């Protein structure tokens, strides 16, 4: 019930294009990674030693 | 003699005309009710991680 973290997308993960009923990344490509918590996508993103 | 009767930005005729934002509530379209947001934060949990 606890949330770890609320993210917004840095640079890295933001999708350019999305039309409709499209995917960012495109069907066929992989998902995208989302691993830092700051603006500047320096900082990866912890948990306790509970979670 | 005020153009804004209730002080807030719109002018008296941008509320009783409704010319404003449509996602005002319609009390707020009379000159004598401010349009104004009333917001406040609630803690839900808090989590403890020691270092």
């Amino acid at each position: 019930g606890d949330t770890l973290s609320t993210i917004k997308a840095q640079e890295n993960q933001i999708g350019n294009n999305l039309s409709p009923g499209d995917t960012y990344p495109k069907k066929g490509l992989s998902p995208l990674a989302l691993n830092t918590m700051d603006q500047f996508s320096s900082r990866l993103i912890p948990i306790n030693y509970d979670q | 003699l005020e153009s804004n009767t209730a002080g807030d930005p719109y002018t008296d005729y941008e509320k009783a005309s409704g010319s404003f934002d449509k996602a005002i509530k319609t009390e707020a379209r009379d000159p004598l009710v401010a349009a104004y947001p009333i917001v406040g934060v609630g803690m839900e949990k808090l989590i403890i991680s020691t270092n």
